[PDB]
């Protein structure tokens, strides 16, 4: 009981030692660059085919092949040059809130309220898709889960951890613990590391992938995280929550840099991503569209409009070309 | 033109076939979602049906009258509500399962719970099947202590009749939307027939209602 | 997975006869299937396809009027109902499993065939080379050529090349001139341009001889062009 | 003998103005009710798409309108072969809006009193299978009428109206087949199908019951009071072809003017349906918004 | 007593870290997106002729 006076010296400390190294601020450093032009995105294609709300997507790393989790208890493969459904996967539980797509693109990957991460070979000599592992070990439902090199998989969890599986044998590898709330987001590291996971503390870690140790903690936020991702650089990251702000914060010097907020926009964000060379900022909201920030002015630079429902999923090619944003109205839109 | 895609693109023909009829089949069930206090009762409710290994939401089917119903356990989540309620935004009904035989002030957080529930954003024209289970035991209590334990304004008498309706009332009262959602209630019995007839009859009444909303009769 | 064909014999000529395919280890649904067939000593040719669901049917033009495909898929069964017999038909029928999507890899695998004997195409590929001499020390190319650009407006060069060791059935080695198919080793390569396409065996062994076939996929007669052969 | 001259004065200063509301009315009341079941057709329900055809349905009638205006104001100048597509049209128009009619009030009928059994089993195409056999009916009854229907110049008050030529046991049988079919078909489907729906609607229990109930009564007596006199109009005129005429200088006079503002009735009913069946509807109206603050 | 003494551990862990001048990494920020500003389809749009999307 006598520890909490100790914890609090030590909070003071770090928040002294941050309060030293904010000699300037980004927006007065970079109001000097000529801001970036108003952005019109078009609507290439739209993807029809899933019969209730689509809650995750994501993108294979060919930029050509997207997969789309619905709880129509459908997992969707689309070739998006084409609007071809490659494959069609039908999973044992309709209660699917994630998905993920290998970076070599032979398996993939989806969990939701049934606690366990499923794993499906695409590419089998039967000429089917059979599920190839169930990973089981998680006390809350799964958030989200991201491959690392086809073998080992990171998932988080609604029990406020997060955890790093071995896909061969089935086994947790590593445990994440530290989290007060449930863990909403993660987002991998370009090297893969690291990686930061969001939580509904209102708080975000920068874990380590090995050591199994968190190396910083950053506040700020007001209410749940729901989104989160990197900067290409990789030594920056970026957040979406619930009091309608997004914020971004450096690695190096451990605090906050910018913050993107607007006095007509009060919904909730549900995603997150940056742009090829990080100078745009894609976020989903729930009051039906998209907005496109300029990250180093915090000065909404476009909308992107014509979803009839909260837009929940969204996603920006490794290569940069297009933007594939997802809603509750069953729909997923290319843009470009 | 199109090489061999004309065969890539009759592949996906067929698999928007085949996704248009799982779709279709699956429109013609029924969708309940089972809640509870503490687990009062709802394994009870469970046993009427007849047709560690997983902890997250558990499945229960069941065919009436040709009808056939699936019921989702989310009693073993203990999770934010908040963050995964949105995903049953679509159920055909609420199915909210309450112990009348309340002792440490149980009745208090059970209409908590509903208040929460019933006043929800997500579940607005969504009917709620109120289940008050162990009755006897209830007319047992009743006859040894009186509610007033549980409720300091009650000014009735200790008959099982009165102590019954006033608790069904207390809890219809919670509902602030009167108007655009209804709440069936229903004093459990040891009849395993008559309880899959009460969740029937509500599911019927709840479907018409539905479609007079589509008709736009209302 | 294995085809496993029946139905063959000695047919007066005007006959008919039904050849039977049994495929078991895999999706029959799924997958398209194709006829093949090889006259005695001769190159392949391609006689008959049904798609999956039964959907299109197509036939060569040699064969088109007294022959039909159809398949059974309860009980995963290929049928060619051939009539009309005359004395070219005698041959050796495979039966060919084929899935068309985005990155996958048709003709695969191949059934044994059954040998069917009689009693008393705009696009031409051309294989100039009939024999090779090689050692199990060296490189070898093997040069196919076309009528037509086999490049398509989409990017994709429609050639396939497969391999018949003696006394077997041809098994994919490459498909769309580039990718190796799967469980092939690393020493085989497909380049090529257009019209001229060229096969590299990197240091070849016992098992790398055999009779080489380059099939197009670009215009659906599929024609397939008298083999080179590898000995020594 | 009395050339019909006060009916023609009162159709000459009558017709062309109600007409033009009529006109202006109908466009702009069934070409949103159009755009906005137009924009989103994938989640349309039966009584949804049924809606779509009357709103088209009443639409063409409403655009056919002026012509047989500027008929009745002077004479008709327009081609002979112009009103042979005119008239068909009206008349397709017509049996369309009487039987989808009949057929939102039979899906009413299914979606309410066989609630259970057609969710469980109900088929997925019957809606597009109904609208086209509704369709290809209203051709087939239009035929007669695209086949003898002709401009005529009679040499007495010279001029030249298009209509019918063929005897008048032809014209018997076409005022019967129009009474039967457009009356009393949608009138006797609509009678049992809203008295089996407020049977079912009476003993269940709730506040989205009497606005149900207020609306089906509403609408059963608004068709039956808007297309009964017409009809009965056509009644007498029948009666009086086969024998019982005066024909005082007065009889054909009244028989025709009544005809004419009984006519203007109807399509004041056909121009009204879509206040009945959509504004009403809380589904209707939130789309309707919808749409309007998208663009 | 055991959640006191790991929580007083990692914000030990967390403070004997070195940090870096804000003005310093919004200049690597900045440098970074001018550097690869070329190469951003989203922020310059490339013409149709090598646009896989139309
Ligand atoms: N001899 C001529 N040309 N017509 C005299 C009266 C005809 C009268 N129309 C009408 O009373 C009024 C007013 C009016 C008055 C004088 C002349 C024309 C009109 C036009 N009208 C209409 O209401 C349009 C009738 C129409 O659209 C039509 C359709 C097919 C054939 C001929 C006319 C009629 O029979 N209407 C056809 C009925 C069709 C079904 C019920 C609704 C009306
Ligand atoms: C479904 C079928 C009937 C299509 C209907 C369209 C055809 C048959 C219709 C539309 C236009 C019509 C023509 C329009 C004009 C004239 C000139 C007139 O002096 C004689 C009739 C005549 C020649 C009509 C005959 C029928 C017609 C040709
Ligand atoms: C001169 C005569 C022959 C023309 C009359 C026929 C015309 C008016 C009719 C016949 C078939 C009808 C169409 C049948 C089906 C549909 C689909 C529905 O979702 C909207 C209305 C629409 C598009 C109808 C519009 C009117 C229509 C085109």
């Amino acid at each position: 009981d006598q520890l909490r006076q100790e914890a609090e010296q030590l909070k003071n400390q770090i928040r002294d030692a941050r309060k030293a190294c904010a000699d300037a601020t980004l927006s007065q450093i970079t109001n000097n660059i000529d801001p970036v032009g108003r952005i019109q995105m078009r609507t290439r294609r739209t993807l029809r085919g899933h019969l209730a709300k689509i809650y995750a997507m994501h993108w294979g790393t060919d930029s050509r092949l997207l997969v789309s989790a619905s709880q129509d208890g459908k997992l969707i493969i689309w070739d998006s040059y084409t609007t071809n459904k490659v494959h069609a996967i039908p999973l044992r539980s309709s209660w699917v809130m994630t998905c993920a797509y290998a970076p070599s693109g032979n398996y993939v990957a989806c969990g939701g309220l049934d606690n366990i991460c499923s794993i499906y070979n695409l590419k089998t000599r039967e000429g089917n898709v059979r599920v190839s592992r169930e990973l089981a070990g998680h006390t809350g439902y799964l958030s989200c889960c991201r491959f690392l090199d086809d073998n080992q998989i990171v998932t988080s969890s609604g029990d406020t951890t997060c955890a790093l599986w071995d896909i061969e044998t089935g086994q947790q590898t590593t445990t994440f613990t530290g989290h007060t709330g449930d863990v909403m987001s993660l987002s991998l590291a370009p090297d893969t590391r690291l990686f930061v996971s969001g939580a509904c503390d209102a708080s975000a870690k920068l874990w380590d992938v090995r050591e199994g140790m968190c190396r910083q903690t950053f506040t700020g936020h007001e209410s749940d995280i729901n989104a989160i991702c990197f900067f290409p650089n990789g030594n920056a990251f970026a957040t979406g929550s619930d009091d309608a702000t997004c914020r971004l914060f450096d690695l190096r010097a451990d605090q906050e840099l910018m913050t993107y907020s607007h006095d007509n926009i009060i919904c909730g964000i549900t995603s997150v991503s940056f742009s090829k060379s990080g100078r745009l900022l894609l976020a989903g909201y729930d009051d039906f569209n998209c907005n496109v920030w300029d990250a180093l002015k915090a000065d909404r630079a476009g909308v992107l409009a014509g979803h009839d429902n909260r837009v929940s999923c969204l996603g920006v090619t490794d290569d940069g070309m297009a933007v594939a944003t997802g809603s509750w109205d069953s729909f997923l839109k290319i843009w470009n | 033109l199109s090489a061999e895609d004309k065969a890539a693109v009759e592949r996906s023909k067929m698999i928007d076939r085949n996704l248009r009829e799982d779709g279709e089949k699956a429109a013609r069930e029924v969708k309940l979602l089972l809640l509870g206090a503490g687990e009062s009762g709802k394994s009870t409710i469970v046993k009427q049906m007849k047709i560690v290994k997983t902890t997250g939401i558990v499945e229960t089917h069941f065919t009436f009258k040709d009808l056939h119903f699936k019921m989702f356990d989310v009693g073993a989540q203990r999770s934010e509500r908040k963050k995964w309620i949105h995903c049953f935004e679509g159920v055909t009904a609420i199915i909210f399962c309450v112990a009348l035989s309340d002792e440490m002030n149980r009745m208090h957080e059970s209409m908590k719970l509903f208040d929460s529930i019933c006043n929800n954003k997500w579940f607005t024209d969504t009917s709620i099947i109120l289940f008050l289970n162990k009755k006897d035991l209830f007319e047992e209590k009743i006859k040894k202590s009186p509610l007033t334990i549980c409720y300091p304004e009650y000014a009735g008498s200790n008959t099982y009749e009165e102590a019954a309706a006033y608790i069904q009332c207390q809890f219809e009262d919670l509902n602030k939307r009167k108007d655009t959602k209804e709440i069936y209630t229903h004093f459990t019995c040891s009849t395993d027939t008559k309880n899959v007839q009460f969740v029937f009859d509500a599911v019927t009444d709840v479907i018409i209602k539905n479609n007079l909303k589509d008709c736009g009769l209302f | 997975v294995q085809l496993v064909e029946s139905g063959g014999g000695l047919v007066q000529p005007g006959g008919s006869r039904k050849l039977s395919c049994s495929a078991s280890g895999f999706a029959f649904s799924s997958f398209g299937m194709h006829w093949v067939r090889q006259a005695p000593e001769k190159g392949l040719e391609w006689v008959a396809y049904i798609s999956s669901g039964s959907g299109t049917i197509y036939y060569a033009d040699t064969v088109k009027g007294r022959f039909t495909i159809s398949r059974d898929d309860p009980k995963n069964t290929l049928f060619l109902q051939m009539t009309s017999l005359r004395s070219e038909d005698t041959a050796m029928y495979y039966c060919v499993r084929s899935i068309y999507y985005y990155g996958s890899s048709p003709f695969d695998f191949w059934g044994q065939g059954t040998t069917l004997t009689v009693s008393s195409s705009d696009i031409v590929m051309t294989q100039a080379t009939s024999s090779v001499p090689v050692t199990p020390g060296e490189s070898v190319s093997i040069s196919c050529r076309s009528s037509k650009s086999l490049l398509h407006s989409n990017g994709n060069t429609y050639l396939y090349w497969f391999l018949q060791r003696p006394g077997q059935s041809p098994q994919l080695l490459i498909y769309r001139m580039s990718n190796l198919a799967s469980g092939v080793p690393d020493r085989f390569s497909g380049s090529g341009s257009g019209t001229a396409f060229t096969l590299t065996i990197s240091r070849l062994e016992a098992e790398d001889v055999g009779v080489y076939y380059c099939m197009q996929h670009l215009e659906y007669p599929l024609t397939f062009g008298a083999g080179t052969k590898l000995e020594l | 003998p009395c050339p019909q001259d006060f009916s023609l004065n009162f159709d000459r200063a009558f017709l062309p103005a109600l007409y033009s509301l009529l006109f202006l009315l109908g466009l702009l009341g069934n070409g949103a009710v159009a755009a906005v079941l137009l924009s989103r057709r994938t989640a349309l329900s039966s009584t949804d798409t049924f809606l779509l055809h009357l709103a088209v349905a009443d639409t063409l009638l409403v655009l056919t309108l002026p012509l047989w205006a500027v008929d009745a104001a002077v004479q008709w100048v327009f081609g002979s072969g112009l009103c042979k597509v005119a008239g068909a049209l009206f008349n397709i128009n017509f049996y369309a809006g009487a039987l989808l009619l009949a057929c939102i009030s039979f899906d009413r009928y299914l979606n309410i009193v066989h609630a259970t059994q057609l969710y469980r089993r109900g088929p997925p195409a019957r809606v597009t299978l109904t609208c086209l056999a509704v369709w290809g009916l209203c051709l087939l009854f239009a035929l007669p009428d695209f086949i003898f229907l002709s401009a005529h110049h009679d040499e007495r008050l010279n001029a030249t109206h298009c209509q019918y030529n063929f005897p008048q046991v032809g014209r018997t049988a076409l005022r019967v087949l129009q009474l039967v079919a457009g009356f009393l078909l949608p009138l006797l489907v609509m009678a049992y199908c809203y008295a089996h729906i407020l049977a079912v609607l009476l003993v269940s229990r709730g506040q989205r019951r009497l606005r149900a109930m207020r609306l089906v009564v509403v609408v059963v007596v608004a068709f039956a009071l808007c297309w009964t006199p017409y009809h009965l109009v056509v009644l007498v005129d029948i009666l009086m072809d086969l024998g019982a005429l005066a024909r005082n200088c007065g009889r054909e006079s009244r028989v025709d003017v009544a005809k004419s503002v009984t006519s203007g009735l109807g399509y004041m009913h056909c121009c009204l349906n879509p206040l009945l069946y959509a504004f009403v509807g809380v589904k209707f109206r939130e789309r309707m918004w919808m749409l309007l603050l998208r663009l | 007593i055991a959640q006191a003494r790991k929580l007083v551990e990692q914000l030990k862990m967390e403070a004997n870290i070195d940090r870096i001048k804000v003005s310093k990494a919004a200049a690597d920020l900045m440098a970074y997106c001018e550097a690869h500003a070329k190469e951003d389809p989203l922020l310059t749009p490339v013409p149709a002729s090598e646009n896989p999307f139309r």
